[PDB]
């Protein structure tokens, strides 16, 4: 035991496991709590009001089978009739720093046409109130080819902005 | 000079809009791309010939080091030493386009043309002569 994933590793630097209130799962809660497979509660020590762990988001693998929604991949025939809706993509990413390291955040955009957007590096940071998306330092990945976007770590933008600009740019690309 | 001073305004371009449609039917223009619309006929409005002339307040006094001065001049002389210069008489000169504006008090009274017209090979040498004096 066990099988895990990627998937929501919490990539926190921190070294403590968590109060089993405010805890998301089970495997996070600390091991004073665990007496097997189950929590106990200690009041010696208490709760943190205040902590910011930086949450992965990096294998999320759908394949899920309801009715009244379209799944997300579609085979080779199926593509193939419907060209003249196909759009490149690719993205360039970078590395978590000195909050938490472990996981991968995008910083670059591409696309078939010949747009090139480039965000600010945010994740999905908890609290102890609720999740939060917000601002998290970062750094370049360290191989030499990746040195050409050093620069890239100072321009934006918030991507209130960047995901308008990406659904305009479609919208004006296959209108017709 | 009169009793009342102009005002002077520059208009905005004009749309070519058989092009316009032409150029988005072939996709262009899209958004976020790099090629785009960043050069316009932008409009004045009043005073906007005074409001440039001010632009000289940049212009101060300046007091040069004579003497570096004095041995650059040399050597900006000798990176001119492959022509040759001198006096032309009126007969020898090339003017293109005799059909554009004389300056003031002259552009009450016609374009170059009629000033270079009007006066002989003669009255042009006697001016020469004269600002050499
Ligand atoms: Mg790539």
């Amino acid at each position: 035991a066990e099988n895990v994933t990627g998937l929501f590793k919490d990539c926190s630097k921190v070294i403590t496991g968590l109060h089993p209130t405010q805890a998301p799962t089970h495997l996070s809660v600390d091991t004073k709590f665990k007496t097997e497979g189950l929590c106990v509660d200690i009041p010696g020590i208490p709760k943190d009001m205040t902590y910011r762990r930086l949450i992965s988001m990096m294998g999320f693998k759908m394949n899920y089978q309801v009715n009244g929604y379209p799944n997300m991949f579609i085979t080779r025939e199926e593509a193939i009739r419907h060209v003249r809706a196909w759009i490149g993509f690719d993205v360039e990413g970078c590395h978590a720093t000195r909050e938490a390291v472990g996981t991968n955040l995008p910083l670059q955009l591409g696309f078939s046409t010949g747009v090139n957007l480039v965000a600010v590096p945010t994740g999905y940071v908890d609290t102890p109130n609720n999740t939060d998306f917000s601002r998290v330092s970062a750094k370049p990945p360290p191989g030499d080819q990746f040195k050409h976007l050093i620069p890239l770590m100072y321009k934006g933008l918030p991507w209130n902005v960047v995901r308008i600009k990406i659904v305009q740019m479609l919208s004006d690309t296959l209108k017709n | 000079l009169t009793n009342n001073v102009a005002f002077q305004t520059v208009k905005p371009g004009n749309f070519n809009k058989d092009f316009y449609d032409f150029a988005v039917s072939k996709g262009f223009f899209k958004e976020g791309s790099s090629v785009e619309l960043k050069h316009f006929f932008f409009a004045q409005d009043g005073n906007a010939a005074i409001s440039d002339y001010d632009y000289y307040r940049y212009n101060l006094p300046t007091m040069c080091d004579i003497r570096q001065l004095l041995f650059v001049v040399e050597v900006v002389d000798k990176y001119f030493d492959c022509y040759d210069g001198g006096c032309i008489n009126a007969n020898q000169v090339i003017v293109n386009n005799l059909d554009k504006s004389a300056g003031f008090p002259f552009n009450k009274w016609g374009k170059a043309r009629l000033y270079y017209d009007s006066m002989s090979y003669e009255d042009q040498d006697a001016l020469f002569a004269y600002t050499k004096r």
